[PDB]
RNA sequence: UAUCUACUUUAUUCCUCCCUGUACGAAAGGACAAGAGAAAUAAGG
């Protein structure tokens, strides 16, 4: 139902990977909120939301319209 | 200097409750970087106003203009702009139903 | 120039604007000893029985050269005490907000886009 | 040869001395910032510093809808829709937080000024943000796009089918009543296009003109 | 002599050539009359003991006019003098240290830009104006219409007086003034070109030249175009905030 | 449908900011002045 099955989870981890490369902020708060932009989001949701959930996570990823320091 | 490591001392230094800075791209032109920083009540968030632009003021950069603390007179929301960041001092509640984390990361791409 | 009486097209997220009613809101009140409002003014603003003060972003007169000119009167509505009653504003905000003397800092936090 | 409207003066009894002067002002931007021809159809894109940003700049893409002004103060008014909203600025060419004006796409329409897009469909007036800018060949004049474009209903910005406007990027058989054209045909001034006192004859002008675009070179 | 705190020097008479916008660093319009200086000329001096007025006077005139059309008093003086009649002679209060001999030229450079200046034009005349055009709008015991009263009459073609106009730029070639705003008159009007009376303005004398600017003196000389420190000069690279 | 008299070119204010959150008070409180701003009106262009 997502655009993939490993895609997901490897966005998730690389969002964490970029965690710990977190420099300024608290970072607690800042992992509590990729749970409640995960938790209460990615659970019993269409297959075409789905997709574009995952395409906000790719930019928010990515970082071109701004990054977390 | 005034820089955002100086703006990490100040809050830090005041212990704000919690922090959050997203680097705005040159492109969208509005600031470079965007603090997101909440406290206790409004007699911490309207202290630490008075705090930082006092530390501004008394710190360095005459040249630059003073700056005006914004929403002196609403509780929840507080506001202040420099030349190259803007700090946002709220609660998370407001933070909660402005969402200003997910904008200024996801300038299309949210609701 | 927003003056009494304008209708007005609320660019909002909030739940006055988007609700759908038979009267278009309309301005009453301009908070300047003359009753012409410019983009980055606060008016009063008849929306659903309810006066709300509204913040004009961009109108159809022209203004200075470089500064953008819209289609129609686009305001961003506004709680008495001050923070924007809006979550998300899609249509281009100008840039001039920044200069003036008044609440803007909150309003330039929810644009998507910039003009 | 293609001399820009801003160094053609509106006639009248002011001194050739002040475009003398406006002139050298103008052609001493025009070596900093290249300035290329394009006419009030064309799709620009402008590169412009901010005031209000600290040292950011900005892209603006439209149509050039109108070309007024003339001397160091030209401006030309671009326009386009985004977000569902139509957006028009006031470019001062001279403006020096200018850095750069690329034409995506030069081409010419049918009128000299083209504010009825106000009242056409906004499919009209819609252009893409990042669209690629077009290859144009050297030696070639410039293509006269003609699209007579479709109107929104009656109550215009201004009563386009009058005369005096003399508009032809209109398809007004689709969006007027034959009654309301004859009606519209009241206006004509047949005499008008006949006399010769009123025809303002730049050719000497544009001599002396080219004279100081080749002396400041 | 050098400047002393407290004294004043001459004005001049410029063509009024028109406007052009002028950009500062800060990226905001200016609105800029252009003033040439054409052909100006200090024509008598006139002591205060002769004049029996508070202050010695400068009669300057400029822009020159046929000598077919004059009054036969003013040719004789003109003749006299050793100059061709200039159009406007205005007169300047002066104090003694400034007092250049009658018959000596007047240049653009007399001022130097952050100069404020103020400037006297007859106003474009309307004719015979109605109230509403002329005063903008539009008792029973007192019998009668009290004086200064505003009716309709002649609106325009009199003297008035724009206050402390910043002088931009100047150009040293063409001789042309670019001073701040509006001034009153249509183009081609002869002004009079003074240093401005503003008390905020009254001692910065201290920069200019003080009898007048002399290009005969040959000390370092002058460029094509003196500008204001906050002029955007044209061929300057485009102009960033950063 | 004007005969007579008379007549027909005699700079303020608000807000912001700073000084200053100093003076003053002892705490609460909290200046002036002068300055910069942005507005608005009137006056003159
Ligand atoms: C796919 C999966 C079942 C994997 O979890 P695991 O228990 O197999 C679960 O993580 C999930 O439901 N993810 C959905 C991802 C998504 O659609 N995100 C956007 C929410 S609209
Ligand atoms: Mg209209
Ligand atoms: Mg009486």
């Amino acid at each position: 139902a997502p655009w993939s099955r490993e895609a997901v989870l490897s966005l998730y981890r690389a969002l964490l990977r970029q965690g710990r490369q977190l420099r300024y902020t608290d970072r607690d708060f800042y992992f509590a909120s990729i749970r409640r932009e995960f938790r209460k989001n990615q659970k019993l949701e269409d297959a075409e939301a789905r997709e574009r959930q995952l395409e906000k996570g790719l930019v928010f990823l990515n970082g071109k319209l701004g990054r977390i320091i | 200097k005034f820089d955002i490591d100086m703006m990490v001392s100040l809050l830090r230094q005041e212990n704000a409750r919690d922090i959050c800075v997203i680097q705005v791209p040159p492109e969208m032109r509005y600031t470079d970087y965007f603090v997101i920083v909440s406290g206790t009540s409004t007699r911490h968030l309207h202290a630490m106003a008075f705090y930082v632009v006092k530390m501004y003021k008394h710190l360095k950069c005459k040249r630059d203009p003073h700056v005006k603390i914004e929403g002196k007179d609403t509780d929840d929301w507080l506001c202040v702009d420099f030349g190259s960041m803007v700090i946002h001092l709220m609660l998370p509640e407001t933070r909660e139903i402005y969402e200003l984390e997910k904008l200024w990361t996801l300038r299309s791409y949210d609701d | 120039a927003i003056q009494k009486m304008t209708r007005v097209r609320v660019v909002d997220n909030s739940a006055l604007g988007n609700s759908p009613y038979h009267r278009a809101p309309r301005c009453i009140h301009v908070y300047k000893k003359n009753g012409v409002g410019k983009v980055g003014d606060q008016i009063l603003l008849a929306i659903k029985g309810q006066k709300k003060k509204a913040l004009i972003v961009g109108h159809c007169m022209p203004g200075p050269r470089m500064t953008p000119r819209f289609d129609s009167n686009n305001v961003v509505l506004i709680e008495d005490n001050g923070n924007p009653v809006g979550t998300r504003i899609k249509t281009p905000i100008p840039t001039s907000l920044r200069k003036r003397e008044g609440e803007y800092s909150k309003v330039l936090a929810i644009a998507q886009n910039f003009v | 040869r293609f001399l820009s409207p801003e160094f053609i003066p509106r006639r009248g009894r002011t001194d050739p001395l002040k475009f003398q002067i406006e002139r050298k002002d103008m052609l001493e931007r025009r070596k900093v910032l290249h300035i290329p021809e394009f006419y009030v159809g064309s799709i620009l894109r402008v590169t412009t510093a901010d005031p209000y940003a600290s040292g950011k700049i900005s892209q603006f893409l439209g149509i050039c809808i109108q070309r007024s002004g003339r001397g160091l103060g030209a401006t030309f008014i671009l326009r386009n829709v985004i977000e569902g909203q139509g957006v028009e600025i006031c470019f001062e060419l001279y403006n020096p937080r200018v850095q750069e004006i690329q034409v995506v796409k030069l081409e010419k329409r049918l009128d000299d000024s083209l504010l009825y897009l106000r009242d056409a469909l906004p499919e009209y007036s819609t252009f893409d943000v990042n669209m690629k800018p077009v290859v144009q060949e050297p030696n070639q004049k410039v293509p006269v796009n003609e699209l007579k474009v479709k109107m929104k209903p009656k109550p215009w910005s201004k009563r386009w089918e009058r005369p005096n406007f003399n508009i032809k990027g209109i398809r007004f058989d689709l969006c007027l009543t034959e009654q309301q054209m004859k009606e519209a045909q009241k206006w004509n001034q047949p005499w008008l296009e006949f006399d010769m006192m009123r025809e303002y004859d730049t050719s000497k002008i544009e001599a002396a003109i080219w004279k100081e675009i080749e002396a400041s070179k | 002599h050098p400047w002393e705190p407290g004294s004043f020097r001459v004005g001049l008479i410029a063509l009024k050539l028109g406007m052009m916008p002028l950009w500062t660093k800060d990226g905001q319009k200016h609105v800029v009359t252009l003033l040439q200086v054409q052909d100006c000329h200090v024509l008598k001096y006139t002591s205060k003991e002769n004049c029996n007025g508070k202050m010695a006077t400068l009669s300057v005139g400029g822009k020159t006019v046929s000598r077919f059309r004059k009054a036969t008093s003013i040719l004789e003086f003109y003749r006299e003098l050793g100059l061709p009649p200039k159009q406007t002679v205005k007169i300047f209060n002066i104090t003694d240290n400034a007092a250049i001999k009658p018959g000596t030229p007047l240049y653009a450079a007399h001022f130097r830009p952050g100069q404020y200046v103020d400037v006297t034009a007859k106003t474009i005349g309307k004719g015979f104006q109605g109230v509403m055009k002329r005063w903008g709008f539009k008792t029973g015991d007192i019998g009668r219409v009290w004086p200064g009263t505003k009716m309709p009459g002649k609106m325009g073609n009199i003297y008035r007086t724009e206050y402390g106009l910043k002088v931009w730029r100047i150009n040293t070639k063409h001789n042309i003034i670019y001073v701040n705003g509006s001034v009153p008159g249509h183009k081609n009007c002869l002004v009079k070109v003074k240093d401005s009376k503003l008390p905020a303005y009254k001692d910065l004398g201290k920069n200019l030249p003080f009898p007048t600017y002399f290009p005969d003196g040959d000390e370092e000389e002058l460029p094509e175009d003196l500008y204001d420190e906050n002029v955007c000069q044209p061929g300057a690279p485009s102009i960033t905030f950063a």
